[PDB]
DNA sequence: TTTTTT
């Protein structure tokens, strides 16, 4: 009962293959080619997740279920990062062997395993708003796919491409938006995709740039690749499969760890910024003062806490070596305490202690007539 | 990595904000019904239009130019449902360049093709009926009810259009057991502001007050004739106005059909209007609804940066500050000679002076004979017709004009504004050609040969080859009709592998293949092919295009005739395209077209590939009786030399290296500010006298306001 | 030149609405209880009870307060023995920390703080050379300052305070003080960037944007001790050869001029270019007539520029109502 | 002085 969602891209216009798919019909149909999933288990501590996750994801390869419902999706909109069109069912010995084969190295899964198994109490069933949504549309299930496939294409195409918007880009635009790195390729395109909203957490709401620097220092051990071949000798997507597919961040300890990573990583430094900005809007809320000494203030303390300096002492201090959580190497930040330490409690004091800091005197003593002569000559006659 | 990690975790309040800010249901009676925008088509005076409130939000994301509220809008994007808009073409290509540059952004329109502002619309009396606000305290009903007469004579015109157009639409699916997400998808070419309430404006100080009230209302017409899904869940937008308020401002410009006398006047932009009104304050609630990215990203300059600040936050002009730019004061007539700081745009404070200093400019470039840029002429005509001309004359009260003093002043409001008034021509030479109804006019503007001109207008490029050195699907079949035009035997050694005495230059088969799988078979052979040749032995160009061209003087010789991006100018080929040649009064301006032959000049993008453009076309239809007809079509080029501008454009686009020609008395601490915060650098900044030194009329009143925002504890600041 | 020997702090206090005398006295109170603590925290050696200690108030004119626009206030505090505070810039620092002292004082904020839309009270810009301050008992040409009685909570003699409002001496700066041992001169208070956040910008701003050297330091590279005058020899040549090409409609007035050094701050030298004897300099902007435009001087400004360069540049100084009168500006600034 | 929307 093993539920992986998978992201697919065939040879060319992926949306009228996988319509034709869905009837059935031998016109147009690319091998489907899977090139990112997530594998899950309807259920959890971080470590119970982390051996869950360990598990699932077989260090020789593949996963560790018997039974597989496989939910395809695209890159599209619903906010959704992407959307489902067909779900697969796979008991028979054949249909694993074919999924097992298709998803440790990254052969296409022709449209025969596919065709066979497709869960048709559930497949036709995700989209048969859509079919309805068609027909009264184009009058001003598979049966009633197949008629409105026949009536009007355009309007058809028009609906699955308006809808699933993004579809298929380019290969080129993968590699191009998902980073350089094999790690960014395959760890980021499963996160940012296809496990951010599922498991919810903080990480939905984060961006592309912002997902591909947590994996930047999600700086996990890097064993070099036995047929050597780079990241950018890719050209379609035979290649980018195969890439992820026998990668040594999908299927393992990496793997389990980067959706752990992220919500680590992002708890640590809200913990630290969050403190940092408590401190500023109350400093900024009592601080009446000039309005240029204000703005040096506002700029003073943004750069004293969040200068380059500090923040890359910060992000190698969460940095880690090892995706067991029981086993990590990251270590407490010392953005905020460093902040504090040094303008923060110093500026909370000085709010007389302000003119002792701020004084800078110069009081020069003159006894005896020099002072009666200062008196007259430096003040309105008597 | 680090420079985005303060975004990254500031953009996640304003985003949890806008999330609330959109899921807002309405009380049932507060929605705007449709019978509100049926009577509003009724109604043909601005005057008994009943006061009624339109729900909207705002956010505010504001800050300096280089603050990143771009990392803003590229959060948003992402995560929000969202319409995302731009003030101009320009800012919303910027957008759309900054937004596919991280993931897929749908093509970014202006608002105004939201809200479908058209093409007669352009040129519409936009500030002709009063009102007396019964005000003070002024009700957001009053306030919406004085933007609404501001711009009755587009209001009205879009919903009657709207309205008039008729009923099926969401209508139709709703009532699927009586579905509308999937309504947008199925019926498609409906309006986008159907299937969101966050709409993102950028850079909205470019539009004017009327425009924020004018899109909430237009956002209600578009979310009841069509019954949105919104609509039913009782929604109201949400606008998130994104720019920067002290270094934008929107102007308004009103033409006296008797004086002639086309008068320009400031105005309240939008972001202006929603910091500094007591009464959108408080209903929109700014205080919890505003973020400040303070953070001048491209400013290696401590001094620079510290004047920046002093004269953004309105802060104090000290004497250091003085002295610090001191250091750039170049004389009067170091800026304006044309032998000084070549390839530094310069700024002047009037359209009169940019046409005094290109037209200097061209002079040095043709008296010193640099061969760098050849300047050349090249044709620009007009096309009026006496009808026009004769009942405009009747109905202006005065029937006696002539037709030169005609085009006095309405040459500017003729076609695009900032070319039209910033060129250096001739004199627009007319004659009565009443062959197909019309009177003619015809001169030519002189450019530069191959400088970095810039697209002003919306043109139609054709691709014709690849300007580029050797260095470097239909992309893929362009470059195979570059192969098409593709030691000694050593780098020969690999050449015999691309054969499969140069042997490239033996024996060859058409380099570019017809069909798709044709050159996809040629394409990897060809990549792999220069990089093993030319791995061994690349400044000469490559010039390789899919037709021979002959640049006999600047005129090529393409013998077969079958705005962002920076392009270069190139010569005026002829060669007649179809493609080009979609004209369709505009027939009988097509008819002389055909007669004279159309130039169409040529421009070379950054990549290097030329581009044969189309010309442009615009109308003036402005009256007085309230009808609007077409009178008069410009034909002409609409390319800009970016070279040299007037302050208040720059305010649109960063520059590289800046010279700043200031006149004394209309000296504007905020033209100034404008002026210098254009580039990156304060090392390549040249200006005629010190505006911190000179008697300068500073406007601080928007400056403490945001002071006061950045002293406000629900006011998020972003670094 | 004199030396000040009373604290007069110009209060513009702005309003949101009117205000009831009673809350402004009580205020005025706090402010007296806050301004003798930043007081007796200024001058160390002295002794200020701030309960004894006399401060004076005066109130412009605008019972019920009927301010409109602003509550004009003057406070008045004598300087206490034997201290005697020398200098504009002492003043300035004085103010500035009396006006950031009576804002930490609870009882001050808490009164005035609903009324006051800007938290700004004391003007620090009245002290400098050659700048008026409105006297108490006078008015403006609308509203005659007049007092409003704080009486120091344990004040001995009451009808001497408020006898003594009435003697100027109280309100005059350099007011003679009211048989001396000893006396301190506070001639200097450090200066504008002291402040903590001024003094910890300057800090980071040389550890991540780097060191500027001071003029004499940039100056002696080009041997030059100050001397300048030594400097400003050749730097004319190069000066007029850029005006006798960009400015030329006055080319030869400039051929024999001496340069006369006139002011010197740390930053800025700046030598006069009188010539030899009353033929003044024509204005190099804004041609006036024969007469008019040869009413103006001229300065060389030397300063510290760029990536750590000598910046040269020519001023002027001129005497027509077209130029701003009497300010300096600024026409060419050349690398040296 | 003063741009911009199709
Ligand atoms: C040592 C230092 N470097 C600091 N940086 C990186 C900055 O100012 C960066 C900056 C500079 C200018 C602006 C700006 C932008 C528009 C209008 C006014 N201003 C914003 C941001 S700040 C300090 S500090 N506060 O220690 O002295
Ligand atoms: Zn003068």
């Amino acid at each position: 009962p093993v539920e992986v969602t998978a992201l697919y891209a065939t040879d060319g216009c992926v949306i009228t293959s996988s319509i034709a798919l869905l009837t059935n019909s031998l016109l147009g149909a690319e091998p489907v080619y899977i090139f990112s999933y997530d594998a899950y288990t309807h259920d959890p501590t971080e470590q119970d997740r982390f051996e869950e996750s360990r598990a699932l994801y077989q260090a020789s390869g593949g996963l560790n279920g018997d039974s597989f419902r496989v939910t395809f999706c695209l890159l599209g909109t619903e906010r959704g990062r992407t959307r489902p069109m067909f779900v697969c069912r796979f008991e028979r010995a054949d249909d694993v062997a074919a999924l097992q084969d298709a998803l440790a190295h990254g052969t296409p899964l022709q449209p025969d395993h596919i065709a066979a198994t497709l869960d048709a109490e559930a497949t036709f069933a995700l989209h048969a708003n859509m079919i309805l949504a068609l027909t009264v549309a184009i009058n001003n299930g598979q049966r009633g796919l197949t008629t409105l496939y026949v009536h009007h294409e355009v309007r058809v195409l028009a609906a699955y491409r308006r809808a699933y918007y993004g579809s298929a880009q380019s290969p080129f635009w993968f590699l191009s938006k998902f980073g350089p790195d094999e790690k960014s390729l395959v760890l980021t395109t499963r996160y940012y995709l296809l496990q951010a909203q599922r498991l919810g957490g903080a990480g939905a709401t984060y961006d592309l740039q912002a997902i591909k620097d947590i994996c930047a220092t999600y700086a996990i051990p890097h064993a070099p690749r036995p047929d050597t071949v780079s990241a950018a000798s890719l050209t379609s997507f035979a290649a980018i499969t195969r890439f992820c597919c026998t990668s040594q961040y999908a299927r393992g300890a990496a793997a389990a760890g980067f959706p752990l990573y992220v919500e680590r990583r992002i708890a640590a430094d809200v913990r630290e910024t969050s403190a940092l900005e408590k401190f500023i809007t109350h400093d900024r809320s009592c601080l009446r003062v000039s309005d240029r000494e204000f703005i040096t203030y506002i700029y003073l303390a943004h750069f004293e806490c969040f200068s380059p300096p500090r923040l890359a002492t910060h992000l190698r201090a969460v940095t880690t070596h090892d995706p067991n959580p029981a086993a990590s190497t990251e270590q407490p930040s010392p953005l905020g305490r460093e902040a504090v330490e040094q303008f923060f409690c110093h500026v909370r004091a000085q709010l007389g202690e302000y003119v002792k800091h701020n004084v800078t005197p110069r009081e020069t003593v003159l006894d005896g007539d020099t002072a009666k002569a200062y008196l007259r000559a430096r003040t309105y006659a008597p | 990595a680090f420079l985005n990690f303060t975004s990254m975790h500031g953009v996640q309040p304003i985003l949890k904000r806008i999330r609330e800010l959109s899921q807002q249901q309405l009380d049932g009676a507060q929605v705007p019904h449709l019978q509100w925008f049926r009577d509003v088509a009724a109604l043909e005076s601005p005057a008994g239009l009943p006061l009624r409130e339109f729900p909207f939000a705002v956010y505010l994301i504001t800050g300096n130019a280089g603050s990143g509220k771009s990392t803003c809008v590229q959060t948003i994007n992402e995560v929000l449902d969202c319409v995302v808009t731009g003030a101009t073409r320009i800012a919303a290509q910027n957008m759309y360049a900054k937004l596919s540059g991280a993931f897929l952004s749908r093509p970014i329109n202006t608002i105004f093709h939201e809200f479908g502002f058209r093409g007669n619309h352009v040129q519409a009396q936009l500030g002709q009926y009063p009102y007396t606000l019964t005000s003070n305290p002024a009700s957001l009903e009053d306030l919406q009810r004085r933007d609404l007469t501001y711009y009755w004579e587009v209001i009205l015109d879009l919903t009657k259009r709207a309205l008039a157009a008729s009923r099926n639409e969401f209508r139709a699916l709703a009532a699927l057991e009586r579905l509308t997400r999937l309504a947008p998808a199925t019926h498609g070419a409906l309006p986008a502001f159907t299937r969101s309430n966050v709409i993102v404006i950028d850079e909205a100080g470019l539009l004017g007050r009327h425009l924020l009230t004018a899109v909430v209302y237009c956002w209600w017409m578009i979310n009841a004739l069509y019954h949105t899904p919104q609509y039913a869940a009782r929604l109201r937008p949400v606008l998130v106005c994104v720019g920067s308020p002290t270094q934008t401002a929107s102007l308004e410009s009103t033409f006296e059909h008797q004086k002639l006398r086309c008068s320009v006047r400031q105005s309240e932009n939008v972001l202006t209007y929603l910091i500094c009104n007591r009464t959108l304050r408080e209903y929109a609630r700014l205080s919890y609804s505003w973020a400040i990215f303070i953070n001048n990203k491209r400013c290696v300059e401590h001094e620079f940066g510290n004047l920046m600040k002093v004269l953004e936050y309105g802060l104090p002009i000290t004497e250091e500050h003085m002295q610090f730019v001191d250091r750039f004061v170049v004389p009067e007539n170091y800026i304006t000679n044309p032998a000084n700081l070549p390839g530094w745009t310069r700024l002047f404070s009037s359209h009169k002076e940019v046409s005094a200093y290109m037209a200097k400019l061209h002079a040095y470039l043709k008296v010193t004979r640099e061969g760098e840029f050849v300047v050349f002429t090249l044709p620009v005509l007009t096309f009026v017709s006496v009808k026009e001309f004769d009942e405009y004359r009747r109905l202006t009260h005065q029937p006696g004009l002539t037709i030169e003093k005609w085009l006095t002043a309405n040459a500017s409001r003729i076609t695009n504004y900032s070319q039209s008034q910033d060129q250096d021509a001739g004199h627009m030479r007319c004659e009565v050609h009443s062959k197909q109804q019309l009177v003619v006019a015809r001169n030519d503007v002189t450019y530069v040969l191959n400088s970095q001109i810039a697209v002003t207008a919306r043109l139609r490029k054709l691709v014709f080859g690849f300007s580029g050195t050797f260095r470097a699907e239909f992309a893929y079949r362009f470059l195979s009709r570059l192969i098409f035009s593709g030691a000694y035997a050593r780098m020969g050694e690999l050449t015999a592998e691309i054969l499969s005495l140069d042997v490239f230059y033996c024996h060859y088969t058409p380099g570019e293949p017809e069909t798709t799988a044709a050159v996809h078979t040629q394409f990897a052979l060809l990549k792999r092919a220069f990089l093993g040749r030319f791995r061994i032995l690349e400044v000469a160009p490559f010039s390789t295009y899919v037709d021979n061209v002959i640049f006999r003087g600047c005129e090529m010789l393409t013998g077969s005739p079958r705005q962002t991006d920076n392009y270069t100018l190139m010569g005026y080929t002829y060669a007649r395209v179809f493609a080009f040649a979609d004209e369709l009064a505009t027939a009988n301006v097509a008819e002389l077209l055909e007669e004279a032959p159309l130039p169409y000049v040529v421009l070379r993008d950054q990549h290097g590939f030329m581009s044969v453009v189309n010309t442009n076309i615009s109308e003036f239809v402005e009256s007085i009786d309230s009808t609007e007809l077409a009178m008069a079509i410009n034909a002409d080029y609409g390319i800009s030399s970016k070279l040299a501008m007037t302050i208040t454009r720059s305010q649109g686009l960063s520059l590289d290296k800046v010279a700043i020609c200031f006149t004394p008395g209309n000296l504007r601490l905020n033209s100034a500010y404008v002026a210098m915060s254009r580039t990156t650098s304060s090392e390549f900044l040249r200006m005629n006298l010190n505006p911190l030194r000179e008697r300068h009329e500073r406007d601080d009143v928007i400056s403490e306001h945001i002071l006061s925002a950045l002293r406000d504890p629900n006011v998020v600041i972003v670094y | 030149a004199l030396a000040i020997t009373n604290i007069i702090l110009d209060l513009d206090i702005a309003l949101k609405e009117p205000v009831p005398f009673r809350r402004l006295h009580e205020a005025l109170g706090h402010f007296r209880r806050g301004a003798l603590a930043a007081v007796q925290l200024l001058f160390p050696a002295a002794r200020v009870d701030p309960d004894a200690y006399p401060c004076y108030f005066f109130k412009s004119a605008c019972p019920v307060c009927s301010c409109t626009d602003k509550i004009g206030l003057r406070v008045c505090m004598p300087v206490p023995a034997p201290y005697v505070v020398h200098g504009s810039l002492t003043m300035r620092g004085v103010a500035r920390v009396i006006q950031q002292a009576v804002l930490l004082d609870r009882d001050f904020v808490e009164a005035i703080g609903s009324y006051v839309k800007n938290f700004l009270l004391i003007d620090t810009g009245v002290y400098a050379h050659g700048h008026s301050l409105r006297l108490p008992y006078f008015a403006k040409i609308c509203g005659r300052l007049l007092p409003v009685f704080v009486i120091p909570p344990a004040c001995k003699d009451v009808p001497a305070f408020v006898a003594a409002h009435a003697d100027p001496r109280r309100f005059h700066f350099h007011a003679p003080p009211t048989s001396p041992r000893e006396i301190r001169v506070l001639h200097s208070l450090g200066g504008d960037y002291v402040s903590f956040f001024e003094r910890k910008a300057s800090r980071n701003a040389l550890e991540h944007f780097g060191r500027r050297e001071t003029l004499t330091e940039v100056l002696g590279r080009y041997n030059v001790q100050p001397t300048v005058e030594g400097f400003a020899s050749e730097l004319l040549g190069r000066i007029v050869a850029c005006i006798e090409t960009h400015f030329p409609e006055h080319a030869g007035e400039y051929q024999a001029v001496s340069v006369r050094r006139a002011v010197s701050k740390d930053d800025w030298v700046l030598l006069q270019l009188v010539p030899v004897l009353q033929q003044s300099l024509s204005c190099l902007r804004f041609k006036h007539g024969r007469a008019s435009r040869a009413t103006a001087r001229t300065f060389v400004a030397l300063s510290v520029g760029a990536n750590n360069r000598l910046c040269v540049s020519l001023c002027q100084q001129c005497f027509a109502a077209k130029c701003d009168s009497n300010r300096l500006h600024t026409l060419f600034t050349i690398d040296a």
